[PDB]
RNA sequence: AAAUCCCCUUGUAAAUUUAACUGUUAGUCCAAAGAGGAACAGCUCUUUGGACACUAGGAAAAAACCUUGUAGAGAGAGUA
RNA sequence: UCCCAAACAUAUAACUGAACUCCUCACACCCAAUUGGACCAAUCUAUCACCCUAUAGAAGAACUAAUGUUAGUAUAAGUA
């Protein structure tokens, strides 16, 4: 998934990433950097000594119950099942760039 | 020995309460309540679809909203992205369009730019150089 | 006004379809790739008495894994420790 | 025709298979011609060998790169 | 844009006056482009739900 | 009647559930409810803080005034030895003197530029009633502390919440309760404007003064964009040109609420508190 | 379905990770049964675990109550007076760890269905988008189809 | 001379490659609105014995032209003006949730 | 059967400090198994609804329908016990808060009809509850006035967002 | 979009199917501790 | 006449036998070859194949035409 | 019974488009008749349990539908 996201802010992935929460990690995949005045572009992705953004687990929960239902007329089809998508909250903390273009 | 079924007002009420918000007597009579249920129920299931289609759409009518603005359509734009290795999706493009103007404008004048090199390009008979922003990168 | 009769796509007066432009493109799109398939096809490495009995072996072993796998079902090995871990149902606390 | 794609286990679509370019497995490939795409292997780096048979990665072009790296190219 | 709430939701809501000339001009040409100004599909925060509609003066 | 018990048994506790949420009983102290310890509860709390609270000094923070009088009346109408519990009068002054210059010397460093007032309104709004209260119901301070009356009203939980940052001033020290303030109090400003958080009066006429201050001359007004001024539904973008030069732009339904808020973009943009400031730095010091 | 379940959007509790993470998880209450077969995995689990679990989370209270009962059940409190009770009538010991764990990871919101799985205080940076952000102005700003003076 | 899109309206834009090509540089300062652009603010818009009081100039209207009057000014339907029944005057959420 | 409406009437509520203002007295008087039906006593239940008293009987005493004079009855020993056992100091400043009709049990008959065929009529009978409040009629409420569209129809427009983003 | 234009340079169709935008850890931990490969 | 039967290699993982019984064989439409006193259609009836009585997308609405199947969540993408 | 989307010859062929495929994660979890399994509400008994449960045995053991039976109340209608 593709996340614009900036400081103190918070993105939900649906999934869990099997890590204690409070603990904070890195994101290497940076497709676009931006500011006020100026802009830079990866082709496709940034070098890693470019950009670096750390976001801090917040969040570790289920996923409210989703009903999936089947049915046909007149078939005596009637089928239902709930579920519930493990998720996890990050917060971005800081987004630091360094003046390593040329 | 004889059974009888004693929790009968539990088993109704677990699909009545799915009902509370309709109108008409289909929200509090079983018979009735249980057709419609079923019918709310399926149709829930079936809109994830519908809900990841009808996003896209309204992604792609933004995009081109701004794009005209720049004077730019929206197959010129996405296509000469794609031939810039700019992968971005439509969310974020609809997202830059809102929030980022100016970033946004960046981007039209790089597809834009993209767009004239590749009319010079096929302009010529290839003994020309490639374009500035034509080049790629190549991954092993 | 405007009515067909009988169905609309069967019956003797049926409603007239006409093709359009990217069905063509559609067409000659799926011609050419098989014209890349049949050209690939003309030029087969080795001929039928070189290729006789040379994967024979393989296909054998094969079989007999096959064979031993379909021959091997019986009954599973029957335990006393899980016979007796029921008696836990009735554990307690002192 | 579904027995033949079943044999040269083709049910996914998209998903690429290899074969020998043998008159049996061809005589085969005949009947269904018009429901796949055929394409040559071509492998520039050669056969691969254990120690890079992890490494190994199908290019859309066609041919068995043994050498993936991820990294762009120097040059 | 550092505005305040109210006045920066209000001018991104707001409605803009256009003005058409059809003299020589094909009605379908003309009704093209008041057709996207009359819904607001030319605003990049269109949508459905939204009243962005703008006000389209034709002579 | 059929017989059976289990189908009765569950038909009463939902007519229960029923009578609960047809007249909901008085909030009631968490404390007077079962399953609490207060001296479980009070280890937990500096656990939970990730701080090395002093158990004296905790236990004395939720100490209140009017909880001792209660006390004392109590034993009175009783007859009956007596206490040496100390409020947390001391320890609340401590911490509201020292929380009070620490925002201070924080927002001074990160807006240089921002005028005294300017600087004292928002560390009163940081020191408000509302913002303390938010912060310490959320922090469970009010369970622990011990008032004489349930809810704790708010001025005795902000004396409360301001006790228990002098006891991590005692116990810690001024470099820890620093961060613990950053974290806890300057977090209540991310996403609230500059005037959201001092309300102020006039914008334009103390911008004049500003200008003023910084030898420029007097702005002007002049419309920059139009639309709809004959209808009900106007937009007036009213931009301030200094030396014929454009320092903010401000939109509005009318001329004059559009001047004010092109006022407003000025000061923000002069006193530094944009929306394109860079964010807080709450990295840990090197 | 979402038209009949009350939604609420994304957020955290007084930002909680953007200086410091706090647990949010603070009380946990558990009834356990001396005799009972309902109350043998809730038996056993505190035999081994409870201790452990302790000592993992220190700034959570736990307490265990043992009294008769049918069904075993464990309530989580939060610090935004959120309750939470989960019955433990007849399971394993190795998926209430799992189940006693996910509380303690959980924020205490409730959940329902989050109408955005993103949330932000500030969408731009660059200022957002109005019809005059794209539109260029002529000399004095003269109206179209009017003259001055 | 050559410019991908005109540069008055919004913020002038540069783009540019780095030494490897890796990377795309966009410079974007924004732009402002020149002095001479500007229309100056519209500040222009007896024997009298009696104090001249707010006056009641609120006359009562029918339920249709002041619905018409209503249509009009907002350059809307006449539809929406009319009232609604109870039955969807309870539906409505009055604590709907907040965001941003 | 039910008769929650007689016990009303028996509920006390503590002392009131100085402080807090004066709570209006409140009566509940019920007759029940009245020889009408339901249906056609609610339009006189409706009629006097949020009236006073004395407004009331007046309105019901020229009424050609049967069930007016019941009502009036009705009302008038709700006044009585009013001033006499429920502290009320004017017997005047009376309103009408809720008046309503419930069914009440009824018989059931056989009507004849031709051929031999039957139709099962039914005998109905109804109650009447209406609850009195001390002081002068609530003023109804006004018609929503222009202005009073506009600002709304500002609102409106003044909270809608951009949906379906960040 | 594009995927004919993808074909000819060389890479895959789909920008998904492969390269260092899919292939490529998406985290890693703060200290630099590498992140466990992914199932997918 | 299109084609069938038989059938080593090869591709593949199924096939035969034994034990135990239920249920379906009042079908529809399309492409093709036909038959119904030497009937261009229509009506009825055989043979081969496909679809339908199982999902979704597209032909306006669409059981039988084209695309496509193995099952969930996603506010991703490439295509038919 | 009343035509029937509205329109448009001129800005460089891409773009749009599925439950097909790919991506994060998880996978027994979209066919009639029929067949094979995994569970289970409620009731009685044996033993437990003791704010309502557990292991076993048993059976008058589960109703959106038979112009189904009995009882209650609506619709037509405050109508004939
Ligand atoms: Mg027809
Ligand atoms: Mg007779
Ligand atoms: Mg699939
Ligand atoms: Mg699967
Ligand atoms: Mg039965
Ligand atoms: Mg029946
Ligand atoms: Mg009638």
């Amino acid at each position: 998934r593709q996340w614009k996201v900036t400081s103190e802010d918070l993105i939900l992935i649906g999934n869990e990433l099997d890590l204690a929460c409070g603990e904070r990690i890195r994101l290497e995949k940076v497709l676009l950097v931006g500011a006020d005045n100026f802009t830079l572009l990866g082709k496709p992705l940034l070098g890693k000594d470019l950009v670096r953004v750390e976001a801090t687990v917040i969040e570790k929960t289920e996923s409210w119950p989703r009903i999936i239902m089947r049915f046909r007329k007149r078939k005596n089809f009637k089928k239902k099942r709930i579920v519930t998508t493990p998720q996890t909250v990050l917060r971005i903390n800081s987004i630091e760039i360094a003046p390593c273009l040329l | 020995l004889r059974n009888r079924v004693t929790d009968r007002y539990f088993r109704i009420q677990e699909v009545l309460k799915h009902a509370r918000h309709f109108r008409g007597r289909k929200n509090r009579c079983y018979r009735l309540a249980v057709r419609t249920v079923i019918r709310a129920f399926v149709k829930c299931t079936k809109a994830r679809y519908l809900k990841k289609k009808n996003m896209r759409t309204l992604w792609i009518n933004r995009i081109t909203a701004a794009s005209q603005e720049h004077g730019l359509k929206y197959p010129a734009l996405i296509g000469n992205l794609v031939k810039c290795q700019v992968e971005l999706n439509r969310k974020v493009l609809a997202d830059l369009a809102i929030y980022e103007p100016k970033t946004f404008k960046s981007l039209a004048a790089l597809a834009s730019r993209r767009r004239h090199e590749g009319f010079a390009a096929a302009l010529g008979d290839g003994k020309e150089p490639e374009g500035i922003f034509s080049r790629v990168v190549q991954y092993h | 006004r405007g009515r067909i009769p009988g169905r609309q796509w069967i019956g003797k007066h049926r409603r007239p379809r006409f093709v359009s432009l990217r069905a063509k493109q559609n067409m000659i799109r799926r011609l050419e790739i098989e014209a890349e398939n049949h050209y690939w096809l003309s030029m087969p490495y080795m001929t039928r008495e070189q290729e006789r009995g040379h994967a024979a072996v393989r296909r054998r072993e094969a079989f007999e894994a096959i064979k031993a796998a379909a021959t091997s079902k019986f009954p599973p090995h029957r335990f006393i420790a899980d016979q007796l871990d029921h008696l836990n149902v009735t554990k307690k606390w002192s | 025709e579904k027995d033949i794609i079943k044999m040269l286990g083709l049910e996914k679509a998209h998903t690429p298979q290899v074969h020998k370019n043998i008159p049996s497995v061809n005589a085969k490939l005949k009947v269904v011609k018009h429901l796949i795409r055929i394409k040559p292997l071509k492998l520039p780096q050669g056969l691969p060998a254990e120690e890079n048979m992890s490494n190994t990665c199908l290019k859309s072009t066609g041919e068995l790169v043994v050498q993936w790296h991820l990294k762009p190219v120097e040059q | 844009s550092s505005f305040s709430r109210a006045p920066q939701q209000w001018a991104t809501f707001a409605r803009i006056w256009y003005l058409l000339d059809g003299k020589m001009q094909p009605p379908g040409k003309l009704a093209a482009m008041a057709s996207i100004r009359l819904q607001g599909l030319h605003k990049p925060v269109y949508h459905a739900l939204s009243d962005c509609g703008d006000h389209v003066v034709i002579m | 009647v059929k017989k059976g018990f289990r189908a009765a048994f569950r038909f009463q506790k939902e007519l229960e559930r029923q009578r609960l949420l047809r007249c909901p009983p008085p909030p009631v102290r968490r404390s007077e409810k079962p399953n609490w310890d207060y001296h479980a509860e009070i280890q937990a709390f500096g656990h939970r803080l990730q701080e090395n609270f002093s158990l004296d000094l905790l236990k004395t923070a939720f100490v209140n005034s009017c909880y001792i009088k209660s006390e004392e009346a109590k034993r009175q109408q009783l007859g009956i030895v007596l206490l040496n519990l100390k409020s947390n009068q001391e320890l609340s002054e401590q911490g509201t003197s020292f929380s009070q210059t620490c925002l201070t010397q924080f927002l001074e460093d990160e807006y240089p530029d921002m005028p005294t007032e300017g600087i004292k309104n928002l560390v009163d709004f940081l020191t408000g009633e509302e913002v303390v209260c938010h912060v310490a119901r959320n922090l469970a301070v009010e369970q622990l502390t011990l008032s004489e009356e349930f809810p704790v009203p708010p001025a005795v939980l902000q004396q409360t919440f301001f006790a228990v940052i002098g006891a991590l001033l005692q116990s810690s020290g001024p470099e820890r309760t620093a961060l613990f303030i950053r974290d806890f109090l300057i977090t209540q400003m991310t996403g609230k404007e500059l005037f959201e958080m001092w309300k102020i009066i006039n914008p334009m006429g103390l911008l004049v003064e500003e200008l003023k201050k910084r030898n420029v001359s007097a702005p002007e007004s002049r419309l920059t964009r139009q639309s709809g001024g004959t209808t009900a539904l106007p937009l007036y973008f009213v931009g301030l040109y200094c030396d014929k030069k454009l320092i903010a732009e401000g939109p509005g339904e009318t001329v004059l609420v559009a001047e004010e808020e092109a006022a407003r973009v000025a000061l923000r943009k002069l006193y530094g508190f944009t929306e394109n400031r860079r964010p807080w730095n709450y990295s840990k010091p090197k | 379905t979402a038209r009949g379940t009350p939604s609420r959007f994304l957020a955290s509790v007084l930002h909680n990770g953007l200086g410091r993470y706090v647990q949010q998880l603070q009380r946990l209450s558990f009834s356990v049964s001396r005799d009972g077969a309902s109350s043998r995995g809730a038996r056993e689990f505190v035999e081994r675990e409870v201790i452990d679990f302790a000592r993992r989370n220190p700034g959570v209270v736990i307490y265990v109550n043992s009294r008769p009962c049918c069904v075993p059940r464990v309530v989580a409190e939060y610090l935004n007076g959120a309750v939470r009770e989960e019955s433990i009538h007849c399971k394993s010991v190795e998926e209430i760890s799992t189940l006693v764990q996910k509380l303690a990871d959980q924020s205490g919101l409730d959940v329902i269905r989050i109408r955005k799985p993103f949330h932000t205080d500030n969408p731009s940076i660059q200022g957002q988008w109005h019809p005059f952000t794209n539109k260029p102005t002529t000399f004095r700003g003269l109206r179209p189809r009017e003259v001055q003076d | 001379t050559y410019s991908p899109l005109p540069d008055d309206y919004n913020c002038n834009v540069e783009l540019a490659l780095t030494s490897d090509g890796r990377t795309i540089v966009c410079y974007h300062p924004s732009v402002d609105i020149p002095y001479e652009h500007t229309k100056p603010i519209p500040r222009p818009d007896h024997d009298q014995v009696l104090k001249t009081r707010l006056e009641e100039k609120v006359e009562h209207l029918e339920e249709g032209p002041m619905i018409e009057q209503l249509s009009k000014m907002f350059f809307t339907t006449k539809h929406r003006w009319y009232p609604h029944g109870r039955y969807h005057r309870c539906r409505k959420n009055l604590n709907p949730p907040k965001d941003r | 059967i039910s008769r929650k409406w007689e016990k009303k009437n028996k509920i006390v509520y503590p002392p009131q400090l100085p402080g807090e203002p004066r709570r209006p007295a409140e009566i509940y008087h019920c007759r029940r198994q009245i020889k009408y039906s339901k249906d056609k006593m609610w339009y006189l239940a409706k009629l006097i609804r949020g009236m006073s008293i004395d407004q009331a009987l007046a309105q019901l005493e020229f009424n050609d329908k049967k069930g007016a004079k019941i009502i009036k009855e009705v009302l008038l020993e709700a006044q009585d016990m009013a001033v006499r056992d429920h502290n009320v100091e004017f017997r005047s400043n009376l309103y009408i808060a809720e008046s309503t009709s419930g069914r009440g049990q009824c018989l059931k008959r056989i009507r004849y009809h031709g051929r031999g065929r039957f139709g099962i009529m039914e005998k109905v009978y109804c109650h009447y509850f209406v609850k009195l409040v001390e002081g002068p009629p609530p003023p109804p409420e006004p018609p929503k006035t222009a202005v009073a569209h506009a600002k709304e129809y500002i609102q409106q427009l003044r909270s809608r967002t951009i949906v379906h983003t960040l | 979009a594009g995927g004919q234009w993808r074909l000819q340079q060389g890479l895959a169709a789909n920008p998904s199917g492969y390269g260092p935008l899919t292939e490529l850890p998406d985290w890693s931990y703060a200290d630099g501790r590498p992140a466990p490969p992914m199932k997918g």
